[PDB]
């Protein structure tokens, strides 16, 4: 079985990041809809150690500021290697995708939503790879 | 006690009526779109309820 | 003839997985259709030793949770190397494609349906490669 | 001139395969058409030694079982290296493309039709590469 | 932690470049619009050390002079490695994207607008990569 | 200046091929058209030494026999390295593209028409590369 | 700073090529248009040392003779490395793109128009790369 990869690295620096779980709930008392007035509940936590890297190409959809008919919108993304388990959304449930807070190109800090998670069930070592997309500015995603 | 035949009964029986008349005339085999199966052997016909229009 | 590849590996860990065969049957007594009320019959079994790996890219159709007009749907896939023979569906028959149970990105376990099987008839060694796609959530595939 | 490649290999195993030539003929006595009731005439033979390999990618058109509006159709293909000469169809003639029998993903055996043949006239050594596509299930191709 | 990359290079020559920050302001007293008569305010500065390189391909959109129905328009771009932090535009604010002055294919000098900025928050060393597009001739961008 | 490449190879076998130049002429006495009844004039010759190789991929347009609504048409192509100069067509003239005779996938021999010629004027050594496409069966090209 | 690349090569042969600058002028006395009867003024010169190479692929738009509804048109292109500075067109001016005379696939000589110029302002050494397209036969470009 794997031995070296089953232990923490000692050459490349790694950092911890903050995250938060997400659910949703219905608030309207009389509306007949599952949506109602949707609300999201958060529960914070942290990842043991992570590595953050940017997109490699220069494709038009990967550029940071984009020109739309309204104005120069904003976009960011990352690829993350981590030893913590993060989950995407699951259907027929009230759980949403986990989010984690990282620096952006504008100098601030914003939340990124997990979109793709990679796992190797037959190997055993707990090492994962994630792909993240920054939440739209002015909202908390979906 | 004054019962009837609602929409669900009529709609479901119309498909089978078409299915039997196609089988009984052409001699081919029949299949619907509702569930997918590996393609049969020999000539066959496929039946689908594409569209439905109401009268006001 | 091949010798080394005709024996089980001794460096990379391998695991066994569970599977199940699939047929179908007609139930309606009077319906004139081959479909009738379709039913599927299962017969379980296991694969001797297997290796599971995820998709390598980040293409929009390979992401796990996808945004549709209804809601954040779910999608998963894998590539598997195995020494057991698994079969796809064959036409003009009542046999369906084999399925096997593997972990998913949401933390649960779900069935994957074999879609592509690779074989090397002229070599002799029984080593195969498969490509699998997770069954739609809430159903048993087709 | 080439010497080593002008002799049979002694490390990689090779196998022989069966083939069959194909012509066509008109049967209708009174129909004014070249087609008439077409018939195909076969003459079997074998290839001296061959190597069979599957398609390398996972493109949607290279998958084995495909979902169509009728049902889960079937598809297979291969790449073959051989020291026998096989011919494609030629126009203005009554000769059709050669076919050869190989194992498939469903566990059976079916005929594959030659579609592309590669030759190196300036080199001299008789080594060829072919690309084959499985005949539609329930028919004998065209 | 990284040591060698946390210091300035001593083999490849590097140069400094000039830049300028950009805001915007409304001037019309009575117009009800956020736009008004837009104006941009500049504040110059310089980058510590930079490396400039051109696009690698020859794709039709990367050529310098382009044929349009009006006349042979002009286009240029670059990829820059730098140890200074430059920012893109941020929404809901009055800040615009930074610009920096570089030589062009016509022999002159023109302003390039930052479009994509790459950062590695988990590594620590302040090394960045930018992608720039030349401002349209006769205007000051947007 | 180049020395080794300015001499004939002594390891890889090379062969000579036959070619033929092509012009055209107007025959109709009264037709007012430049076309008239077009005719082509040939003058044979040979290439000093050449190497023939087939297309590397398996793209649908590179397959030999193609299925059209009429019938299984025919197609072939090659890449040739040669030390003889061959010319393409030139406009405003009566010269057409040179052709050369090579073996095909059907076992016969047919004429290939030069479509792309590569030269290195600044190097000096007379080594060229050509790309050829087989003439449509039953005609002499255009 | 760069030393070796700041001097002329001594292994690969290089050649000089001829060029010519291009302006334009209005001739009509009464026409109200900037175009008028356009004319181009030339001033010849030469490049110190250059290397010429052809396109690497076989894409349909890179072939030499092309079939159009009128007749077998002509097309050529190159990639050139040079130590002379050549300029493209600049807008709002009367300067056009430089041209240089090179051999073609038809055995003649024709003018190529500079379309893309690559420079490395931060390195210092005067080495450039150009991409050229042959002028349409029977005209002097635009």
């Amino acid at each position: 079985a794997y031995s070296l990869l089953s232990s923490r690295n000692r050459l490349i620096p790694r950092v911890e990041v903050q995250c938060r779980k997400r659910e949703w709930v219905k608030t309207d008392p009389d509306s007949p809809f599952l949506n109602g007035g949707r609300e999201v509940l958060y529960t914070p936590f942290t990842a043991v150690e992570c590595t953050v890297q940017p997109m490699r190409g220069k494709a038009i959809r990967d550029q940071n500021n984009q020109l739309m008919i309204g104005g120069e919108e904003d976009y960011d993304s990352y690829t993350v290697y981590s030893e913590t388990l993060l989950f995407r959304a699951r259907e027929g449930t009230e759980h949403l995708s986990d989010q984690m807070l990282l620096p952006d190109s504008g100098g601030g800090q914003t939340w990124f939503t997990v979109m793709k998670a990679d796992m190797y069930p037959s190997s055993g070592v707990p090492r994962y790879r994630y792909y993240l997309i920054a939440v739209p500015v002015g909202t908390e995603g979906g | 006690p004054l019962d009837f035949t609602n929409s669900d009964v009529v709609m479901g029986a119309l498909t089978k009526a078409v299915g039997r008349l196609c089988l009984d005339v052409t001699g081919y085999d029949v299949v619907e779109a509702d569930e997918t199966i590996p393609k049969p052997e020999g000539p066959y016909i496929l039946v689908d309820l594409s569209l439905l229009t109401p009268l006001d």
